[PDB]
């Protein structure tokens, strides 16, 4: 039970949907490692549901400041409530997986019905995505990782230096 | 399972929704050898 | 005059690109498809070489394990990964099978652990967390059970009260252990079974047919009011919660060290019997056994039934541990190690691929449940290959190469010498019995399924 | 492989196309050679979307052969077989592939809607809905694909509590788009004149209305002033420079809002906030070419 | 049907089951991509065997006109031409010593052979790649440029050899009276059985069931399997020796000719002979089946073909013409004669509509419009292979060979089931005597205590009176 995954980047929120489960007895495996490392095995398990794209740049950095403090930000509580369904808000949540145990309370405070998940197996699906990422875009457009890469980076180090033209 | 038609929580989340909705609340031979095998 | 001849379109049967894959026409006539038998039988034959030269039943063990054998074993039936272990020193873990590690280590006793169980109990001051935490149940040797809590990182949505929530004094040893579900209340056999609930500190009932001692419990899965009881004037007795009563005694041969219910008929059940037997039982007619499971040399010390409920893993007092069919009542597979010995407890994982077997050199081993079945995610064609070996493997079984090269396992000398010996004393027993029937004239016909049932109590007709 | 068993799925619709008579057995050979080269084109690698729309233009016009063939050789509108929702079904799966292989093309999804609305009849508001669904969650920064699906709604069901939600899901998606924020207002507007004319007929056979819009323009300005601000967010005069350059498009927008406008109270409104240089002239004339209609 | 519904059930489901099974193979039926060809006279006057080659390849398309071919080679003797079992690849083997292997369709020459020894036949092995010949005395296998790859010393005189594909099993019948089935895979003389009869005249394989068919001098086919000693089973065809036999693909007619004149249309899953042509003006020199049941004839300058000569009717058994145009005589359906040719053999294509035949000067290709089946499997055979797909194939098929012992006259009787220190040890041996005979004496005694039970199962004036004194 680990429906739904989330997926920050650079360049926006990912949503994904989980379809097989890799058996979470033998998930130290030889094999079950070897099919996270390869691309082709990897889609029976994990295919893009939503992508959510930042506006600016300056969103951009404030909401990777929001998350690095660990709190919840406006697009990505739109992203969830577009894209989570519903059910009952006592038994049966809905099971999204995260990376941040930090991130989880405020996740499920935002949401009660849903129920944040970040085991060893989230872990090694996140690393499977962050491993493979463009290539599970299916086409859809995204700026150059990398470039988005140093380009927060800088500015998120520069806002917690305070650097100045002075 | 949740869409982008109704509403989710029916809570108003943003100052649009719930100006709106005040608003609206306002409003209300071969043979033989044959043979003999 | 009328002709057309055949052309080919070599565009049509080769592709115009170079990246296109060709079309592969197929034409289903039997006189072009020529050797049926033959073709399937040499498949059959080439998947179970290569099911044999596959087989790798072990993949793992859980941590540096237990200090002095592994006594008790109970799994999380709600979750997948959790089970509890308790050693005979008198500590307890609870396993993480994912991650092959420990979550905490309680030492919990002075005396041995007798029994493990692991659920959620309903407290009326408050509802526990179901969901940060876990609860587990240890039932001791000096005159105990003691409630722990274990803080398990299965939800990140928090973010104290590590152990020992409660303890219940007692007054005898306790001795087994089991937690009737979705409500619970857990019953401990001693010297005479009690009736325990959470919120309470004295056991709230007393359930005992006579004044004999209780080796072992077990409430049923389905229809959850049922409990069954093993004690050790090697008698099964049915008790039952809606009535507060025991229900049903019979009285066997030799001592049922286990018993375990079946998940997917709720009135059957296998009893692991001293000698050398595994006796599976409807629960409403008891004047005989469903069937007999029969191939260990040695004590039977645990049974499990797989959750898809068709098959039962058994582990013995020998160093082995057998997994049979429902339908067969002879061992489908035997397992074994020169670093396992006396498995004292087993337990079929939840999934139905895994089957943990707790041994008493002080390891917890888990095996696979078949020796080919992988763990990794498979495509669709290998998929199909897969259970297509596996059907016709299944078809031409019966074959005598097929049989040879499929029973052809490797089992230690000693259980092969021993298992020769038991056979040379049964056919000779079966001998003498023999020159008995052509001599007496009135000797009853036993059955097999009837013959170690020594006496029902409830006679009915 | 899957080729193969996508042919065998094509089969039991041309076996019955074949025993009615409508369909010769070469026929039958012909379209199954096309089907397979298709399928085998589809399937293979480097596929594309002008593999998937020749595919349905082939399987459209043998699906209005037969049409034209039913009502030839037997002259009945509707043959009670199985081949006549079979490659319309067959029309639906080719599209629900390729919606799932190549989930970029605004072409293709447009092209899908369009199919279904057409035929509309057949098909379900809740199918209607999941597609929008699908590419809302796929695009949720397109306004053209958000004011298509509230236009179709408002224009087929005119639902205008879902209509509304929808809008309001697209605008805490994208609150930089004044072209929605205008066709928000647009909607608005067409509801109240939609909900009053409603009164006028109910008089016939026997302003919050303003106000819930010019709610609407304000906090447009307002999130259309910050998000202007946050991009191309520095000393006195640059902060000078941006806010102007901010008061300048807000302006200019709201002088479009005046262009889309009862109409007196809006724009009073409208100049009300606005008050709230050349820019100020443009206002006082626009107050007296006001006075004068 | 029995009165127990649990049997009932059981075989009801296997029942439908299998009508599941064969309802779709006639789906497949109806998603096959070709269609055959065929020859229609559309008139009264116009007759079928009145065509010409020229005017076929005339009203034909440039393909096959092309493929059709003719080669005159005048240096070396009769020519005898094989096709590889996917249709691709030609090898002709010249009395000589020509000895040619060719794709043949896009033109190239894979391996050329000059040898001096007589050459007889010669079979591609198990792809285009290995062929086996036959020389004056040794067998040969050559590999796919030409080159030796091994000698075969017993296969002597090796005068029909031919290669079976599913068990990889290559049959050498000489002349000596002897048979040699000889595995390939492994390198190893499987079986070898002596023929008693006589030199095998003719061969040729039942393909349905793998079985070899000899055709002795008495006038004896003889049908043969790697297992057994002894012939399977013997049919008297004809008299003299048998020139030729075929076997339908479908593995239920054969057609076998003899020197005596004499044609024989035999049921080989039956034993009975369906009918005998005897108008034979010359002896029949060879015959050959097609995969669409179309029957090949050659009487040495002749060659004549039937369609729908291998069934059951009286009208089914094949003429040379009738008389005012009689419908229930069967007329030859095609008919070729060359100039002073005697036509060395003969052999269907594979997966076109040809037949070649090999003779004095060369080869040359006839085209008939139904002689091969239109649509192949491309599981089994492909005339179009890549190298990759080739070789995988050939991977998957050694992987999946038939064991030799299998070749059997039903093959499907693998299913059946039946119930099927010098004091001591003198000291050792008297004790085990004894008990052995203590073993027989209780034997005797329960023998004994049955024959009494199996009697209680069955059951003089003076004399009455003496009764009770024995």
């Amino acid at each position: 039970p680990i429906e739904y995954l989330l997926f920050e980047e650079p360049t926006g929120y990912a949503v994904f949907k989980v379809k097989l489960q890799q058996d979470d007895i033998g998930s130290r495996l030889k094999e079950v490692q070897e099919q996270i490392n390869d691309f082709g095995a990897f889609t029976k398990l994990i295919e893009l549901v939503s992508f959510a794209p930042f506006k600016g740049a300056a969103e951009a950095l404030e909401n990777a400041n929001d998350i690095s403090e660990g709190l919840v930000s406006e697009s990505l509580k739109a992203i969830l409530d577009l894209n989570l369904p519903k059910a009952s808000s006592k038994k049966k949540n809905i099971t999204l997986a995260i990376s941040d145990k930090n991130l989880g309370p405020s996740i499920k405070e935002e949401f009660p019905y849903v129920d944040c998940i970040s085991n060893e197996l989230a872990q090694d699906l996140i690393r499977g995505v962050r491993l493979h990422g463009e290539k599970l875009f299916k086409g859809l457009q995204s700026g150059d990782l990398e470039r988005a890469q140093l380009g927060l980076g800088h500015a998120y180090s520069r806002a917690k230096v305070k650097f100045s033209v002075q | 399972h949740a869409s982008a038609f109704t509403r989710t929580q029916d809570v108003p989340q943003t100052e649009l929704q719930e100006k709106v909705d005040q608003v609206l609340q306002e409003s209300n031979d071969v043979v033989a050898e044959f043979q003999e095998e | 005059m009328k002709i057309k001849t055949i052309k080919r379109s070599a565009d049509d049967y080769v592709p115009v690109k170079s990246t296109q894959e060709s079309q592969m026409p197929r034409n289903l006539n039997p006189e072009l498809h020529p050797f049926e038998r033959a073709r399937e039988y040499t498949k059959a034959l080439n998947a179970t070489k290569l099911e044999r030269m596959f087989a790798k039943p072990f993949v793992g063990q859980l941590g540096y394990g237990h200090r002095d054998g592994v006594y008790a074993i109970a799994k999380n039936y709600g979750s997948l990964n959790k089970l509890a272990t308790g050693s005979a020193d008198g500590v307890i873990k609870y396993w993480n099978m994912s991650t092959r590690e420990e979550f905490v280590s309680f030492k919990a006793h002075y005396g041995l652990v007798t029994g493990l169980c692991v659920t959620q109990p309903r407290f009326h001051d408050k509802k526990p967390d179901l969901k940060s935490q876990n609860f587990m149940l240890s039932c001791s040797d000096d005159k105990t059970v003691k409630l722990w809590s274990i803080n398990v990182d299965d939800y990140s949505n928090k973010n104290n009260e590590e152990g020992l929530i409660r303890t219940f004094d007692g007054e005898s040893a306790f001795q087994g252990i089991d937690s009737h579900r979705e409500n619970s209340t857990f019953a401990t056999g001693g010297a005479k079974i009690h009736l325990w609930d959470v919120n309470r500190l004295k056991p709230v009932s007393d359930l005992s047919w006579g004044a004999d001692n209780i080796t072992s419990l077990k409430f049923n899965q389905n229809e959850t009011d049922i409990l069954a009881s093993t004690g050790s004037d090697n008698s099964i007795v049915l008790y039952d919660l809606r009535t507060n009563s025991p229900t049903q005694k019979i009285v066997q041969t030799m001592r049922t060290n286990a018993i375990c219910w079946n998940p997917m008929e709720a009135f059957n059940f296998v009893t692991a019997n001293e000698d050398h037997n595994a006796y599976y039982y409807d629960m409403r007619n008891l004047s005989r056994s469903l069937n007999v499971f029969k191939d260990h040399v040695s004590a039977v010390m645990d049974v499990d039934f797989s959750p898809t409920g068709d098959e039962i893993v058994t582990g013995s007092y020998d160093k082995s541990i057998r997994i049979y069919k429902t339908n067969h009542g002879h061992s489908r597979e035997i397992y074994h190690t020169k670093r396992m010995q006396h498995v004292f407890q087993v337990k079929y994982s939840m999934d139905s691929k895994y089957i943990i077997s707790g041994s008493d050199d002080g390891n917890v081993r888990l095996w696979r449940s078949k020796a080919w079945e992988r763990s990794n995610v498979k495509t669709t064609r290998e998929k199909n290959k897969l259970e297509y070996d596996e059907k016709l493997k299944e078809r031409f079984r019966h074959m005598p190469e097929i049989k040879r090269i499929s029973r052809h396992r490797h089992v230690p000398q000693v259980i092969k010498k021993a298992q020769e010996i038991k056979n040379i004393e049964l056919s000779s027993i079966k001998r003498r019995e023999a020159n008995e029937r052509r001599t007496r004239k009135d000797m009853p016909y036993i059955s097999e399924r009837k013959k170690q049932i020594v006496g029902t109590v409830h006679k009915y007709e | 492989s899957k080729t193969r068993y996508y042919l065998e799925q094509c089969i039991p619709e041309m076996d019955d196309l074949v025993e009615k008579g409508l369909f010769t057995k070469n026929e039958v050979s012909l379209i199954m050679k096309k089907r397979t080269d298709f399928e085998h084109r589809l399937n293979s690698r480097g596929s594309s979307i002008n593999d998937y729309i020749k595919y349905i233009n082939y399987e459209s016009n043998v699906n209005k052969l037969r049409a034209k063939r039913c009502k030839r050789i037997l002259q009945v509108k509707k043959t009670n077989s199985l081949s006549d929702w079979s490659i319309q079904q067959r029309i639906g799966f080719i599209y629900q592939r390729g919606t799932n292989k190549f989930p970029q093309d605004l072409k293709f999804w447009a092209m899908y809607l369009n199919y279904m609305k057409a035929r509309g009849n057949q098909t379900s508001y809740k199918k209607i809905h999941n597609i929008y669904n699908q590419l809302l969650k796929l695009h949720p920064t397109n306004v053209d694909i958000w004011i298509s699906c509230a236009k179709y709604e408002y224009e087929v069901h005119a639902n205008f509590k879902s209509c509304r939600n929808i809008f309001q899901n697209g605008l805490r998606f994208n609150p930089d788009v004044p072209k929605l924020w205008y066709e928000y207002v647009k909607f608005e507007l067409n509801f109240i004149t939609k909900l009053i004319n409603r009164r006028k007929v109910m008089g016939l056979i026997n302003a919050l209305r303003g106000d819930i819009a010019l709610t609407i323009f304000d906090v447009c300005m307002k999130t259309l002033g910050k998000h202007y601000i946050n991009k191309h967010k520095s000393d006195s005069k640059m902060n000078i420079e941006l806010n102007k350059e901010t008061l300048n498009y807000l302006f200019s927008e709201s002088l479009r809002y005046i262009k889309l406008f009862e109409r007196d109270y809006l724009i009073n409104h409208v100049l009300q906030f606005w008050k709230n240089p050349e820019l100020y002239l443009k206002t006082v004339m626009i107050d007296i070419t006001l006075n004068i209609r | 049907q029995t009165k127990d519904k649990k049997l009932r059930a059981g075989l009801k489901k296997i029942d439908e089951q299998y009508k599941k099974a064969v309802s779709s193979a006639a789906a497949t039926d109806y998603l096959l991509p070709e269609s055959n060809g065929y020859l229609e006279p559309e008139n009264e006057l116009e007759k079928t065997f009145k065509v010409q080659q020229s005017e076929i390849k005339s009203s034909v398309d440039v393909s096959t006109a092309n493929k059709a071919l003719d080669l005159s080679l005048k240096e070396f003797g009769p020519y005898h031409i094989k096709y590889a079992k996917n249709g691709t690849h030609l090898l002709i083997t010249g009395r000589k010593g020509h000895v040619a292997s060719m794709d043949w369709r896009k033109g190239q020459l894979r391996a050329e052979l000059f040898l001096n020894e007589t050459c007889h036949s010669a079979t591609y092995l198990q792809n285009e790649q290995y062929f086996a010949v036959a020389q004056k005395k040794y067998t040969f296998i050559y590999d796919h440029e030409g080159t030796e790859l091994h000698r075969l010393k017993q296969h002597i005189e090796a005068r029909h050899l031919d290669f079976l594909p599913y068990h990889y099993l290559l049959v050498t019948a000489g002349e000596t009276g002897w048979l040699k089935y000889h595995d390939v895979s492994t390198g190893q003389l499987v079986s070898e059985l002596r023929t008693k009869a006589g030199p095998t005249m003719a061969m040729a394989q039942n393909p349905w069931n793998a079985v070899m068919h000899l055709g002795h001098s008495n006038g004896t086919v003889s049908l043969w399997s790697p297992s057994m000693p002894e012939p399977l089973v013997k049919l008297l065809s004809a008299r003299g020796p048998v020139n030729s036999i075929a076997i339908d693909r479908s593995g239920y007619y054969m057609a076998t000719t003899g020197a005596d004149r004499s044609m024989k249309i035999w049921d080989i899953r039956n034993f009975k002979q369906l009918h005998s042509v005897e108008s034979l003006p010359t002896p029949g020199t060879n015959v050959s089946i097609s995969d669409t049941g179309l029957l090949a004839l050659s009487r040495g300058p002749h060659v004549t073909l039937w369609k729908d000569a291998l069934k059951l009717s009286g009208d089914s058994k094949p003429c040379f013409g009738s008389m005012g145009g009689n419908p229930h005589r069967n007329t030859p359906y095609m008919s070729h004669l060359f100039a002073g040719n005697k036509v060395e053999n003969l052999g269907f294509v594979p997966f076109e509509d040809l037949l070649g035949v090999g003779h004095q000067t060369g080869i040359t290709n006839l085209i008939v419009p139904g002689a091969g089946e239109a649509n192949y499997d491309a599981l089994e055979l492909n005339p179009f292979e890549t190298k990759k797909q080739r070789q995988e194939q050939e991977v998957r098929t050694l992987l999946n060979k038939l064991p030799a012992d299998t070749i059997t006259l039903d093959p499907n009787s693998i299913g059946s089931v039946d119930k099927r220190s010098g004091l001591r040890s003198f000291l050792r041996k008297k004790t085990q005597n004894v008990i052995d005979e203590r073993k027989l004496r209780v034997q005797k005694q329960l023998d004994k205590e049955k024959n009494i039970r199996k009697r209680n199962h069955q059951i003089d004036v003076i004399e009455e009176a003496l009764s009770r004194f024995g």
